[PDB]
């Protein structure tokens, strides 16, 4: 449970880009500034 | 317009210790049966706030400018609601703006202006005869106002004089904060009774009201209200005409609270991460049932 | 299978013109601020009119724009030399700044 | 800063469809899923609430100023039952929840 848990709370987290939510990042940057802040959002989750 | 009244001898303060009393929701977000963890501006849970015996009575009256920092926690009780609004401001004159808030019995009024409050401000009111109804024309607060640049009215919302007395003391509880640009104050009413009159239950504070107005604070008194008489040229008397009063002040500090909201999306239970090594395993744990054993709460190391 | 869109329904728009053309201009030691909600904006006005040299959106696109709603918008104006323009970002270091 | 909106764009407001997958916008938050009547109410003006995680769970419909909750739609993984090619070709499909 703990595990699982802590996996899901890390999509709370945003890893240094402007905002935790992908949907966030998308309606508000367009796609070749969005880039970067998705990959900062995929390099964390990824980790995670 | 002006008037002013000063007592000779002045009340002493005292201090009285703070329960649970001044917990509100720290986000618009809406949660239920869930723990959550979060930092903000909170009243420490066990906090000796300042209890001012405002009116007494033979009969002294109390009109202190109280420092404001980073927030504060209000809260009174009592069956004559002598209280009837709150201003705030840097220096409460015209050099600078400054915030006004007044309550009547049928709406509330808010404004920002660079008010001449006066040094004992009050609202009057007097039974007119000759429309057999009381009336409200003496706003002794100020002396002058300029460039009303906001403004706004809303319901009143705890203004509910109730007509009991006895076991029926009510209590009204408000919190004023002051974050980029906005004046948020959050508020609670209910009634309880206990030997003093602050109980150590445990409520939330809903949030009342949201102004987006930029201004900087640090300092805030209160409004009380004068019934006066017809005190005839015989009597030779005039001064203080308002029954006792009393409230608790408190100030805000930055603290990371742990609430648990309920089924119902309310919070009946919470515990601040820096009262207690207890309370820090609550914390850490995020929960409140801390199984017997021993836990690496935090760690501290000898600052330079 | 359908989209679905929903916003408050404020039948009223308070275009930014009034403060754009304020025939007086705040000092920058002044800089005016407006403030400005509960209302639509259509920001396309803003950037489809051949009338700005700089237009630079920070956190946000401005293309998009036009789909987004906010609490709240301040409209800060003053006036400086042109050279001096790209001292109003974010991480600049300048006098002005 | 997830608070109630009130500069919005010159977006006109759909009608609000429920018990079908739909990609919603709400006053700015865009998601998708499954939207119903929710079972509880927030606060006289409390407009949205959270999972253990930031995706929503409820929300107010700024229109009605109705509550509702939202769930994501179907989803699952997908195998397949195969016997072996060397010995068959047909194939059974099984969705897992
Ligand atoms: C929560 O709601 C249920 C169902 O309406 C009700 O029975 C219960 O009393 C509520 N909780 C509280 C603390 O009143
Ligand atoms: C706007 O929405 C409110 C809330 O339902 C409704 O009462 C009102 O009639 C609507 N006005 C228009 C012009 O659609």
């Amino acid at each position: 449970a703990q595990a699982l848990n802590t996996l899901v709370k890390q999509l709370s987290s945003n890893f240094g880009a402007i905002s935790s939510v992908l949907n966030d990042i998308l309606s508000r940057l367009d796609p070749p500034e969005a880039e970067v802040q998705i990959d900062r959002l995929i390099t964390g989750r990824l980790q995670s | 317009q002006c008037v002013n009244l000063t007592t000779r001898t002045q009340l002493p303060p005292a201090y009285t210790n703070s329960f649970t009393r001044g917990v509100y929701y720290p986000d618009k977000v809406f949660r239920s049966s869930v723990l959550h963890s979060t930092q903000d501006l909170f009243l420490p849970f066990f906090s000796n706030v300042t209890w001012f015996h405002a009116i007494h009575v033979t009969k002294r009256f109390d009109n202190p400018v109280l420092p404001f920092n980073d927030g504060v926690y209000f809260a009174s009780t009592e069956k004559s609601n002598i209280i009837r609004g709150w201003i705030f401001g840097t220096t409460l004159d015209s050099k600078t703006q400054s915030l006004l808030i007044v309550n009547n019995a049928t709406n509330v009024v808010i404004k920002v202006c660079e008010f001449q409050f006066c040094n004992d401000p009050f609202l009057g009111v007097y039974y007119h005869k000759n429309n057999k109804s009381w009336m409200e024309s003496e706003f002794r607060v100020y002396s002058s106002a300029n460039n009303c640049t906001f403004e706004y009215v809303s319901q009143p919302f705890l203004m509910d004089l109730e007509g009991k007395q006895g076991n029926f003391k009510n209590l009204r509880e408000f919190v004023f904060k002051n974050i980029d640009g906005y004046f948020k104050i959050y508020s609670k009413h209910t009634p309880i009774n206990l030997v003093r009159d602050l109980p150590q239950g445990f409520s939330a504070l809903e949030p009342l009201v949201d102004l987006p107005i930029g201004i900087n604070i640090t300092r805030f008194q209160t409004l009380l209200a004068l019934h006066r008489s017809y005190l005839t040229p015989g009597d030779s008397s005039s001064g203080w005409t308002a029954g006792a009063a009393a409230y608790y002040v408190g100030y805000l500090q930055p603290r990371t609270f742990l609430l648990k909201y309920n089924e119902n999306g309310t919070i009946t239970d919470a515990v601040d991460c820096a009262l207690d090594p207890l309370s820090e395993t609550k914390c850490t744990l995020k929960s409140f049932t801390v199984e017997k054993g021993i836990y690496q709460t935090s760690n501290f190391r000898v600052q330079p | 299978t359908e989209s679905i869109v929903r916003f408050p329904n404020i039948t009223n728009l308070c275009p930014f013109g009034e403060v754009f053309n304020a025939t007086r201009f705040a000092s920058v030691y002044a800089w005016n601020r407006k403030r400005i909600s509960n209302c639509v904006a259509d920001y396309s006005v803003l950037y489809n009119s051949a009338s700005f040299s700089t237009f630079k959106c920070y956190g946000v696109s401005p293309t998009k724009l036009n789909d987004l709603c906010f609490t709240n918008v301040y409209a800060d104006s003053f006036v400086i030399r042109g050279d001096e323009v790209r001292q109003i970002a974010p991480g600049q270091t300048g006098k002005i700044a | 800063l997830h608070a109630p909106a009130t500069v919005c764009g010159p977006k006109k407001s759909t009608n609000l469809v429920k018990n079908k997958c739909v990609n919603f916008n709400f006053n700015g938050l865009t998601g998708t899923g499954v939207l119903t009547e929710s079972n509880k109410k927030f606060l006289p003006f409390q407009q949205f609430g959270r999972d253990i995680a930031d995706t929503t769970d409820a929300v107010r419909d700024p229109q009605t100023l109705e509550i509702l909750d939202i769930t994501p739609c179907s989803f699952g993984g997908v195998s397949v039952i195969t016997p072996g090619t060397n010995t068959s070709n047909q194939v059974a499909v099984l969705y897992q929840d």
